[PDB]
RNA sequence: AGUGGUAAUGCGAAACACUUGCCAGGUAACAAAUCAAUCCUCCCACGGUGAGCUUUCUUUUCACCAUAAUCCACCUUGGGCCUUUUUACUUUCGCGUUGUUCGGAGCGGGGGCUCAAGAUUGAAAAAUGCAGCUCUUACUGUCAUUUGUGAGUUCUGCGCAUUAAAGCAAAAACCUGGGGUGU
RNA sequence: CCCAACUGCAGACCGUACUCAUCACCGCAUCAGGUCCCCAAGCAUAGAAUGCUCUGGUACAUAGAGAAAGGUACACUCAGGGAAGUCGGCAAAAUAGAUGCGUAAGUUCGCAAGAAGCAUUGGCUCUGAGGGCAAAAAAUUGCCAACUCAGAACUGCUUACGGCGGGGAAUCCAACUGUAUAAUUAAAACAUAGGUUUGU
RNA sequence: GCAAAGAUCUAACGGAGAUAUACUCAACAUGCAACGUUGGAUACUGGAGCGGGGAAGGAUUUCGUGCCAACGGCACUCGUACACGAGUUGUUCGGAAACUGAGCACAACGUUAUAUCGUUUUGUUAGGAAAGUGAAGGUGUGUCGGCGGAGCUGUUCGACUGUGAAAAGGGGCAACAGAGAACCUGGGAUUAUAUUCCAAAAAGAAAUUGCAUGUGGGA
RNA sequence: CGGGGAAACCCAGGUGGAGGCCUGUAGCGAUGCUGACGUGCAAAUCGCUCGUAUGAUUUGGGUAUCGGAGCGAAAGACUCA
C-alpha cells in the first residue's frame, strides 16, 4: 500500500512555486518537502542572444547575495555581463571605427 | 511580559509563548531560566 | 529470463553453490528432550525427517554428500556446501512439529547467527 | 477555517461568553421575572455570520 | 556540523570559551570527539583506539566531558 | 492585436547621459543592427525619418 | 496490535511463470489493440537504437570506416535492416566484396 | 593597493574595498509535443526476524528491513565554449536524433575550460526509528537485524520555447559590470 | 571608520481547536440537489472503464413476519410466428474485444469506412524470432535480465464474468465544430468561415 | 406512510430497562421488544474511497466527565443533544510589516441649485511653485597613513554645519493560488496543540536578521 | 531508404505525430423513455439511455458593466426560487 501524504505548509495548491518532493524520514515516514525555486542563471542581453554566460553559476536571491563575486562573473572586461565573443567584437569595433574617423578627418584637413 | 515577570516576581523568563484564547483572553506560557525553580516561584505566588 | 523455461525442467532446479562452503545450521532441541517430550525415538525421527524431506536441487530425499546431518549433544547440525536459507530449516522444523502435533507446545526461536532453538510458550 | 480577523475572532468570543444559562440564584430574587436565557444560541439553529 | 582534521585543530577548538562540552562516542571501529561549540558541533574521528585513549586523557579538565550512551525512554520521562 | 511588426530603436539622449529606446512601427526590411537616421540631414534610405 | 490481513501473490506468481513460458496470451485473450499492447514506435525505437549502437562499435573497432558507416547509418534509418543479424550479414557481404576488389 | 592561464576562464582570512553620485545589462520572469525521466510508488530478485498454513502440497504465504535539514571533498550524463589539425564537402562529405537537423560565419578528431542534473566519500548519525528476544514484577534492563537494459513518476534536459491574422504579465528586491573613488 | 573568522545579546505582531460534508456550508432540515485544491495500493484489462481485494474507514440510513391483487426495478425467461402492435419499431431485443482478409455508390480526393461482409480465438507441452555486457571469419567464447510475436503437436467447449458499433437504400433542412429558451421547445433557430454594401 | 446508497449474526459485560405469574402449575403454551462496549463471525467502501489534508462558509460543533426532560421524524444506556470543566504555544509555517496586476478613487482641478458627479497607468495627478533628498567642495570632531622637528601642516574614511551639482510626473489601496519568504528530523510531548511543545548531553542538528565586544587585516 | 525516367517528374516501404478529427473516462451538458416521483429525496430531483470531451474547452479567487437600465453565438434569455 502506497502511503498518502498531506501538505505541511499552509499553502495547498500545485503551482510552480509550491512544488514538493516525497521524503522518507529516519522515522520511516513519507512526508512532503518543498522544492526550492531555481534561477535561470546569468544571461547575455536579450538583444544580443540571451545565452547563459560561462564561468557564472545559477543562483537565486539569497544564494546570489551570499555567494562570492566570482560565482557570478569572470576576470575579463564586462565579466558576468557579456561573453568572450561579444567583448572581442567590441574591442575590435572600438579600435577600427575610431581609426576610420582619424583617416577621414585627416583627409578633410589635408584638402 | 518578560519585563513584567522581572518586576513582579524577580525571575528571568527565557521564553514566552502567547495565545489569545477563544474567549478573548490572552494566556502566556512563561518558561523560567534554569537558575529559577518554577515550583518555588509558584509557591511564592500562592498557586502552589 | 535469458533462456525460456520448460515445464519438464521442474524435475531438477539448479541450486546455488557456495564457492567457499561449510555453512552450518544448528537446531537445539535440548529443552524438549530434557523434559522428556523429545525422546530418543523422537530424536531419531527428527534427524530422519530432515534427511528425506530436505529438497536439494528441487528433489526431496537424495541429499547426496552436499548436505550432511550430524545430531550430536542433543542438537541437530546441518552442514552444507549449498546456499540454503536459514528460514528453510525453521519451515522444515514446523512441518515436523505439526505432524507430531506439538506446534502448540514447543516454539522454535533464533538465538545466534545460524542457530535455532526449541522452547516452551511462556 | 484558519483565517479570521482578530476583530471577528473577538466578536465570536463574546458571543461564546453570552451563551450561558441564567444562574440559579437569579430566580430567587424578590421581583424576578427571568427563568431561562431567551437569547440562547446554537450554531446549527441561527448563524451569526461574522 | 564541522569536522576537525588534525589534533592541533582539535585542541584549539576545545580551548574556546564557547566549548560547553565534549561528547565521546565509542563506535566499534573509531572514536568520535564531538565538541559542542556555540554555532557548530566539531567532530574529530580517531580510528586508532590507542591514539583515541591518549586524546581523551589529554582533554583539559576545565571542559566538561560526556560519554555518549543510549539513554532509555524511562531515563528521560517527565 | 496588431498585424505589423514593431521595432525598438536605441537612441542616445540629446541632453543627458542615458539611452532612450523608442518603439515605432517597423517598415518592411527593418533588421536588428540597422542604423536609423532621424532628422533634417538624414539620407533617403528605407527606415529613415525625414521631413516631407 | 493485530497483523494485517493476508493479500497473497502466490497465485499471481504461478501465473507469471506460465505467462513467461507463453501461456494465456493467445489471440482470444487479447482485448487491446496490437499497438496498444506493444506500440509500433517502441519497436522502431528499440531497433534503430540497436542498429546505431552496433554501427558505432564497429567503427570504434575499425571493422568499418567512416564511408561504410555513413552509408549503413542512413540505410538503417531507411528501414533496410530488420534486426541486428540482418545488418551484420550485410556488413560481411560488404567486407567480402571489398576483399575481392583488393 | 588584486592576481594566474595562449585561450575557454581560475584563485577569497580579512584592499580582488566604495559605488541607490551616474549609467547599462541580468535574475525575478512565465511556453507545446516527442523522448529520456528525479524524489518517491509498485513489482521482482537476495537474505535475516516474527507470524499464518501444514490429512496432503508449498526450499512456502504475510509483515518489516528506515537515514531529515545543513555543510566537506568531489566521476557519470547532457549543453555552451577554447586551443590544435582542418591538404573538412561531391558525378562519391562527414557527425548525430525516436523525431523536423548541422558544418570554412569552422563539421569531425586530440587536449582542455565552464554550466546543469546527478553519483560517490565524510561530519550530522545511531546516541535515532522499527521489530524480535532475554532476565524478572517496573509505561524495568540486556542482547540480535538494519538488485534491477522492470513498470510508473513533469523535478529536470527545456529554450528567441506550441497552433498562431494566438507569439504567452509586471514590479519590488537582488546580482554583475561600465565609468569613477581609492590615487 | 571599513572589512572577514568568530562570539555575546536580542529576535516583536496576528492566525493556529474542529469541520470542509449521503450530519459541521447553501437549499426552512442531520434534504438522494449544489460546493475549489492536494496525496491515491494489488490483480484482471488498452485502461483513473468495469469487477474483486490488503491498508484506512464502515455495518449509519425504522425494523420484524411474510409467495394476495395491482405496482416500481440501476431484474430475468418464454414454444410457433416476427412489427401482423402503434400516430410512429416507443420500449426491448440485436451488433459488439482483438487479429487477418475484403469493402460500393458518391466525393470538396481529405473521405465515405468499423462501409457492407467472411474467418480465427480456449488449455496444455514444445519450437523459432526479436537483446545487453565482458574477453585478444571477436563472423567466437562464456554469463545474464525483461517482455512480445509467430508456428506446431496434443487436448477440450454447455460457445459460458465483466466491458464492448446493429447495418443498408433514399428524400427534406442546416455546410461543418460550436451556442441556445435554469424549471415543458436543442431545432431547420443563433453563431461561423466566405460574400457584398455603407460611413469615415 | 416512515421502501435509493446490499447486512447483519453471536456470546459476555454494562444498564432500572428482567429470566417481572392470585390460585392451579416443572419448564413452552403468561415480561415483549429494543440500547452501548468488548471479543469473534460475515459483509460493504474499493485509492475519481462512508480514507488523510486545506480554501470559502460555519464558529466551540473539538476534548474529558456526567447526563437522558426536550431534540437526533424508529430506538438509544449513544450523540455534532444538555450540563460542567478544559483545550489553540512559532525568529524560520500563512498574513502584515514590504511587490506589482485587472482595477479602485483620497488629494488637485472642473462640474453641479445639489458632490452623494467627473478625470485620476497609453509613464502615471493637478494651469501644475506637491522634491525637505542630497555628488563634489568650505567648517570643526573622532578613527588613521605619511613628511619634518607626545604637539603642527597637508592627506583617506566616518559623524556636524553655510554653499547645492541632479532627481520631471501628489498620497494610497487592490493577490492567504501571481512575485516574495532564514527549520527539519526524533520524541514515552496531550484527553484535546504542535515543522509552534522538549533546557544542559536542550533529542538535537541548523539557517538567518539587528546591534555590540574582542582577535586579525586595511584606513 | 529504394525503384522507374532523357528530362519534367512519377511510384513504393518506413519515420513523424497534425487535426475547432474519431471511440471513450473525469469534467461540462441534457436526446429519449413523453420511465420513476409528482402532498417528492428535490418549489426541477432520481434511473437507464444519450451529446461533447485539445478546445469558440471546463473551473477557483479577484475585478468591471444594472433598472426604461445592464448583459446577451439572440431564447425577450439572464440580472440572488
Ligand atoms: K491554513
Ligand atoms: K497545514
Ligand atoms: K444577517
Ligand atoms: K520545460
Ligand atoms: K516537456
Ligand atoms: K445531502
Ligand atoms: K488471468
Ligand atoms: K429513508
Ligand atoms: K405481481
Ligand atoms: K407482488
Ligand atoms: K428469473
Ligand atoms: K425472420
Ligand atoms: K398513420
Ligand atoms: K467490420
Ligand atoms: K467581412
Ligand atoms: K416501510
Ligand atoms: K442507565
Ligand atoms: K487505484
Ligand atoms: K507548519
Ligand atoms: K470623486
Ligand atoms: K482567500
Ligand atoms: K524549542
Ligand atoms: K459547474
Ligand atoms: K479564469
Ligand atoms: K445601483
Ligand atoms: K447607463
Ligand atoms: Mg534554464
Ligand atoms: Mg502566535
Ligand atoms: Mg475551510
Ligand atoms: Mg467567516
Ligand atoms: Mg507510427
Ligand atoms: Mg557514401
Ligand atoms: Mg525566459
Ligand atoms: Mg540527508
Ligand atoms: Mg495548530
Ligand atoms: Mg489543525
Ligand atoms: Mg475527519
Ligand atoms: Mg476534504
Ligand atoms: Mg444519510
Ligand atoms: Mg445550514
Ligand atoms: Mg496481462
Ligand atoms: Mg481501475
Ligand atoms: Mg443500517
Ligand atoms: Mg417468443
Ligand atoms: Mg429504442
Ligand atoms: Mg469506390
Ligand atoms: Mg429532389
Ligand atoms: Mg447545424
Ligand atoms: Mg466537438
Ligand atoms: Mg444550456
Ligand atoms: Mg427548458
Ligand atoms: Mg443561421
Ligand atoms: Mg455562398
Ligand atoms: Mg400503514
Ligand atoms: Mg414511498
Ligand atoms: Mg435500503
Ligand atoms: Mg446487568
Ligand atoms: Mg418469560
Ligand atoms: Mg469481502
Ligand atoms: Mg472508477
Ligand atoms: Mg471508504
Ligand atoms: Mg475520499
Ligand atoms: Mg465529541
Ligand atoms: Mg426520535
Ligand atoms: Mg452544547
Ligand atoms: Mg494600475
Ligand atoms: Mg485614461
Ligand atoms: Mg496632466
Ligand atoms: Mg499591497
Ligand atoms: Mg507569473
Ligand atoms: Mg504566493
Ligand atoms: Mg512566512
Ligand atoms: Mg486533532
Ligand atoms: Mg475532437
Ligand atoms: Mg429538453
Ligand atoms: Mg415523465
Ligand atoms: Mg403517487
Ligand atoms: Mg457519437
Ligand atoms: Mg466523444
Ligand atoms: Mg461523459
Ligand atoms: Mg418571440
Ligand atoms: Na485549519
Ligand atoms: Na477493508
Ligand atoms: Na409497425
Ligand atoms: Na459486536
Ligand atoms: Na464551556
Ligand atoms: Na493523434
Amino acid at each position: 500500500s502506497c502511503p498518502r501524504v498531506q501538505y505541511r505548509r499552509r499553502m495547498h495548491y500545485a503551482t510552480r512555486g509550491n512544488r514538493m518532493k516525497m521524503v522518507r524520514t529516519p522515522g520511516n515516514k513519507l512526508v512532503m518537502q518543498k522544492r526550492a525555486k531555481r534561477s535561470q542563471g546569468i544571461h547575455t542581453p536579450w538583444v544580443l542572444g540571451h545565452k547563459r554566460l560561462g564561468g557564472t553559476k545559477a543562483l537565486r536571491h539569497i544564494d546570489a547575495r551570499l555567494a562570492s563575486r566570482h560565482e557570478k562573473s569572470v576576470s575579463r572586461a564586462y565579466g558576468g555581463v557579456l561573453s568572450h565573443d561579444q567583448v572581442r567584437d567590441r574591442v575590435v569595433r572600438a579600435f577600427l571605427v575610431e581609426e576610420q574617423r582619424i583617416v577621414k578627418q585627416a583627409l578633410k584637413e589635408h584638402s | 511580559i518578560k519585563k513584567a515577570m522581572r518586576k513582579l516576581y524577580q525571575v528571568k523568563a527565557v521564553k514566552v509563548n502567547t495565545l489569545i484564547r477563544p474567549d478573548g483572553l490572552k494566556k502566556a506560557y512563561i518558561r523560567l531560566s534554569a537558575a529559577h525553580d518554577a515550583l518555588d516561584t509558584a509557591n511564592k505566588i500562592g498557586l502552589v | 529470463v535469458a533462456v525460456r523455461a520448460k515445464v519438464g525442467s521442474r524435475s531438477y532446479v539448479r541450486q546455488k553453490q557456495l564457492a567457499k562452503g561449510k555453512k552450518v545450521f544448528k537446531i537445539d532441541c535440548s529443552i524438549p528432550a530434557a523434559d522428556g517430550i523429545f525422546s530418543e525415538d523422537v530424536l531419531g525421527n527428527f534427524e530422519q525427517f530432515f534427511q528425506d524431506n530436505t529438497k536439494l536441487n528441487g528433489r526431496k530425499g537424495k541429499l547426496s554428500d552436499k548436505v550432511r546431518l550430524s545430531m550430536n549433544d542433543n542438537v541437530l547440525t546441518i552442514s552444507t556446501t549449498m546456499a540454503y536459507r536459514k528460514k528453510y530449516f525453521k519451515y522444515l522444523t514446523k512441518k515436523f512439529l505439526k505432524k507430531k502435533d506439538l506446534r502448540d507446545w514447543i516454539r522454535i526461536l533464533a538465538t545466534g547467527k545460524g542457530t535455532y532453538q526449541l522452547k516452551y510458550f511462556n | 477555517g484558519r483565517f479570521k480577523p482578530l476583530a471577528v475572532k473577538k466578536k465570536y468570543a463574546k458571543k461564546m461568553n453570552q451563551n450561558k444559562p441564567v444562574p440559579y440564584w437569579i430566580r430567587l430574587r424578590t421581583g424576578n421575572r427571568i427563568k431561562w436565557n431567551e437569547k440562547r444560541r446554537h450554531w446549527r439553529r441561527t448563524k451569526l455570520n461574522y | 556540523p564541522r569536522e576537525i582534521k588534525t589534533l592541533k585543530e582539535f585542541l584549539a577548538i576545545c580551548s574556546r570559551k564557547d566549548a560547553r562540552c565534549v561528547k565521546v562516542k565509542h563506535n566499534p571501529s573509531a572514536t568520535k570527539f564531538k565538541v559542542r561549540c556555540s554555532r557548530y558541533l566539531y567532530t574529530l574521528v580517531v580510528n586508532d583506539k590507542k591514539k583515541a585513549d591518549k586524546i581523551e586523557r589529554s582533554i583539559h579538565p576545565s571542559v566538561k566531558k560526556i560519554a555518549v550512551t543510549a539513554r532509555s525512554h524511562a531515563k528521560t520521562n517527565a | 492585436g496588431r498585424g505589423a511588426a514593431l521595432a525598438r530603436v536605441e537612441f542616445r539622449h540629446p541632453y543627458k547621459f542615458r539611452r532612450v529606446k523608442e518603439l515605432m512601427v517597423a517598415p518592411e526590411g527593418m533588421f536588428t543592427g540597422q542604423s536609423v537616421f532621424c532628422g533634417q540631414k538624414a539620407p533617403l534610405a528605407i527606415g529613415n525619418v525625414l521631413p516631407l | 496490535r493485530k497483523p494485517v490481513k493476508v493479500h497473497s501473490r502466490a497465485r499471481w506468481r504461478k501465473m507469471k511463470e506460465a505467462k513467461d513460458m507463453g501461456r494465456h496470451n493467445g489471440v482470444g485473450r487479447r482485448e487491446g489493440s496490437r499497438e496498444a499492447r506493444m506500440p509500433s514506435k517502441e519497436l522502431w525505437m528499440r531497433r534503430l537504437r540497436i542498429l546505431r549502437r552496433l554501427l558505432r562499435k564497429y567503427r570504434a573497432d575499425k571493422k568499418i570506416d567512416r564511408h561504410v558507416y555513413r552509408d549503413l547509418y542512413m540505410r538503417a534509418k531507411g528501414n533496410v535492416f530488420r534486426n541486428k543479424r540482418n545488418l551484420v550479414e550485410h556488413i560481411h557481404k560488404i567486407k567480402n566484396e571489398k576483399k575481392k576488389e583488393r
